[PDB]
């Protein structure tokens, strides 16, 4: 199964997500960090 | 292909790209000791065997960029190497025949073959060498009536060119001239381009071998470099 799952995967690398798509990937920990300045905004966080 | 960056860039990634495959040659069909596409030959020329080629290594290349009939040990030499070169990227090791357009390369000098207006010989670069003036093709005779426009064949062909026996003429693909010596005067007499000729025209194909066509490719890939890196410092 995890053979297939990561094959699928790599095959389909939209699945990442911005961070890791490849073409202006600010990366996994620049993705955390935007993540944590967003739940510290109460607008981006929050419906508004 | 990595279209992304500004220039095009091939590289293993998880997106596809279609890639089409096109048959060059096939090796088991090749006949032994006659004429195919993308072989580096030499032009031997009067039963002397003086071969066509460009001057020493006199570091000026506006010098090298002349062509004449020379003979000696430049027959042995590096410096008298011609790639032939279809204009056809399908099929292109296939047989030459009688009446094809190629394009010759002087492998050291890494320049083309080519008419310039005053009806010269000149070699010139890849960026500047146009089809209408680096088409050369070779005719079994001074016949002046040709063989037209005829059908291209999707395979390996037919061998109609023999090295050492059979005799070529090289004739202007669009101007129609004749390659011959300027006959005024090693000898360092001089290759005209001339629609009547003389009398005596013929050209002998003699193959090269693949360490010296290997040789070759290197000093013209290894010159380049070394150019690159010695501009590179006097700048």
């Amino acid at each position: 199964n995890a053979n297939v799952v990561v094959r699928l995967l790599i095959r389909r690398p939209e699945c990442f997500g911005p961070a890791l798509r490849g073409e202006g990937g600010n990366g996994l920990l620049a993705a955390m960090e935007e993540a944590i300045k967003i739940a510290e905004d109460p607008s981006r966080d929050g419906p508004s | 292909l990595s279209y992304g960056n500004g220039s095009l860039h091939v590289d293993a990634a998880f997106q596809q790209t279609l890639w089409s495959v096109a048959p060059i040659s096939s090796g088991s069909e090749a006949a032994q000791g006659y004429l195919i596409g993308g072989d580096v030959l030499r032009l031997l020329h009067g039963h002397m065997d003086e071969c066509l080629t460009v001057p020493s290594g006199e570091h000026g290349e506006e010098q090298r960029r002349t062509v004449h009939y020379e003979g000696g040990a430049v027959s042995v030499h590096a410096r008298s190497l011609w790639r032939l070169e279809t204009l056809r990227v399908a099929w292109s090791g296939s047989h030459i025949r009688w009446g094809q357009p190629f394009r010759l390369r002087h492998v050291t000098t890494g320049k083309y073959l080519s008419l310039m207006e005053d009806k010269n010989l000149l070699l010139m670069d890849k960026e500047k060498a146009d089809v209408k003036s680096t088409a050369f093709t070779f005719r079994s005779s001074k016949e002046k009536l040709d063989v037209g426009v005829r059908k291209e064949v999707d395979g390996m062909g037919t061998s109609e060119i023999k090295y050492g026996d059979s005799v070529c003429y090289i004739q202007h693909v669009d101007t129609g001239l004749w390659l011959t010596y300027q006959s005024v005067d090693s000898i360092q007499r001089k290759a005209i381009m001339h629609h009547e000729g003389h009398m005596d025209d013929g050209i002998s194909l003699s193959r090269s071998q693949h360490e010296e066509s290997r040789t070759a490719r290197v000093i013209w890939s290894t010159v380049f470099l070394f150019n690159r890196f010695i501009r590179g410092l006097d700048a």
